[PDB]
C-alpha cells in the first residue's frame, strides 16, 4: 500500500498519528530517528 | 550531582538522575493545568 | 550517546551502542533489495 502511495498523485495532506512521544529521557531521539528513517524511504511522501 | 560526588558509585549515579527525568516528565501533565486554568480562577477570586 | 551521557552508567553504555549495531547489520539485506529491485519498480511506474 505504501510503496503504490510513492506514486500515486497526492490529493490530500496526510497526516500522522498523535501519539505520546516522551520528552527527557533518551528516547525521544530514537523517535526522532525513525522518522528520519522515514524520510529516507519516501522521499514523495515527507514533502507534504 | 556535583557537591556529593564522592558518595554514588557508577549506580545509581545513573539513577540519581535518572528520577530527575521521571521528576521533570511528570511537571508537565500537571503546569499545563495549573497556567491554563487555575490562571482564570485566580484572576477572578483577586476581584471578589 | 553524547548529549545524555551522564544517564547510563558503564551498562548498558555498552549496550545502546551494542544495538546499533545491529540496526546497521540489519539494513544492508534490505538496502539491496530495495536499491537493486524497486528501482526499476518505480522506473516504470514513473511512466503508466
Amino acid at each position: 500500500d505504501y510503496f503504490s502511495l510513492e506514486m500515486t498523485p497526492i490529493i490530500m495532506r496526510p497526516k500522522l498519528y498523535d501519539f505520546d512521544m516522551k520528552r527527557g529521557e533518551p528516547v525521544s531521539l530514537l523517535y526522532i530517528l525513525e522518522l528520519i528513517l522515514f524520510s529516507i524511504m519516501f522521499p514523495n511522501v515527507t514533502q507534504h | 550531582l556535583r557537591a556529593f560526588a564522592s558518595s554514588f558509585a557508577q549506580r545509581p549515579r545513573a539513577g540519581v538522575t535518572q528520577l530527575k527525568s521521571l521528576l521533570t516528565q511528570l511537571a508537565d501533565p500537571l503546569c499545563l493545568a495549573l497556567d491554563g486554568h487555575v490562571y482564570h480562577l485566580y484572576n477572578v477570586m483577586a476581584n471578589m
